[PDB]
């Protein structure tokens, strides 16, 4: 999940 | 092509097949509506579907724990296939955003579809694996 | 789909077209090659993608100015989305060299001829434009 | 056929041409005060015109570039010509000579017009070869 | 370059 | 040109 909220920190 | 989900497991507990059915449902959301709509409205589009990839991957998590441990495998990797069609769904977005009022915001739309299909069969056959798992498990 | 290219047009002098053609052969030998071929033998073979790709648009830089300035904008522009089939070829080969000695190596590497593909029927539909221009300057 | 809408150097040879015409009509009636600066005017619009093919080279077969730089050479080469008619002309400003010079000047600067002409032919044919007509 | 003819025809 | 070779210098 550290690697998906990389993606949901990528959309702000 | 896999055939419809089996029918010899009962699915009233079954949050996996409720988060597949969530995700491949915020995929068909923003599939038949984003066509239309700016930035200032599919950028949340997209966080929706990640939101409920996030979701579908955090109880997969919960679940593998139970399941034999040789099928763990071929479930990790079908979670990482996620992933990366979520990934190729941003980049897609990302583009589309740089490029708005162009010939080719059209195009990048065209793109993130097909970038969130391909989310929503994957979703569908993180799914088949699992089943087949507990399948295994029971026989 | 669209027609063979025009055969209004002189091809003996044509850089676009013979770059267009050996850009197109370097996908087909990749992705004839693909399926068996380990990280060092496809990474290369993308490379060669791209230094198809690049000498393809050094080419177009220098032909713009001959064409109708009218026609300047619609072949930047199908000059950005190869640059961006190329990003997703590499961005899908990454994934394939991570997931070399697994089940999803082979998944990925599907996925690099799907990008190859799509960055080679735009390198020709690239070709058609620049040819309706040059058809336009001829007048 | 050509589209000249964005044609640099078929807008600075008609300006070239524009400007041989203008200083060739006006010769005669003109005292030196007059006519240096009009050729003044026809060797800035060659030199513009001569930036702008040098640009335009690299865009065209390079089979082509040597018959391009000989027509470039033949062009500067009119303008050493018609510039020094002119100074002839100058110098026998007031005498029974004063005539056969402008005369000379003359046909130093319709030969530059006719080799500008030239050239913009010969590059028109680069661009055809580029282009890829039939 | 018609109307660059009539300019070169201008000079004859 | 130079966004497509930080992608050329990323396949060395």
């Amino acid at each position: 999940t550290r690697e998906l909220d990389e993606l949901m920190a990528s959309l702000s | 092509i896999s055939p419809p989900p089996t029918a010899n497991l009962d699915r009233s507990n079954d949050k996996v097949y409720e988060n597949v059915t969530g995700l491949v449902k915020a995929v068909i959301e923003m599939s038949s509506k984003i066509q239309p709509a700016p930035p200032e409205e599919y950028v949340p589009m997209v966080k929706e579907v990640g939101l409920a990839l996030r979701t579908l991957l955090a109880t997969v998590d919960e679940t593998i724990p139970l399941l034999p441990a040789s099928t763990h495998r071929e479930i990790e990797m079908a979670q990482k296939l996620l992933n990366s069609d979520l990934g190729e769904l941003i980049n897609k977005m990302k583009l589309a955003q740089q490029y708005v009022m162009t010939s080719l915001q059209q195009e990048y739309k065209k793109q993130m579809l097909t970038a969130a299909h391909a989310l929503a069969v994957d979703a569908k056959n993180l799914l088949d694996v699992i089943d087949q798992a507990r399948l295994k498990m029971l026989g």
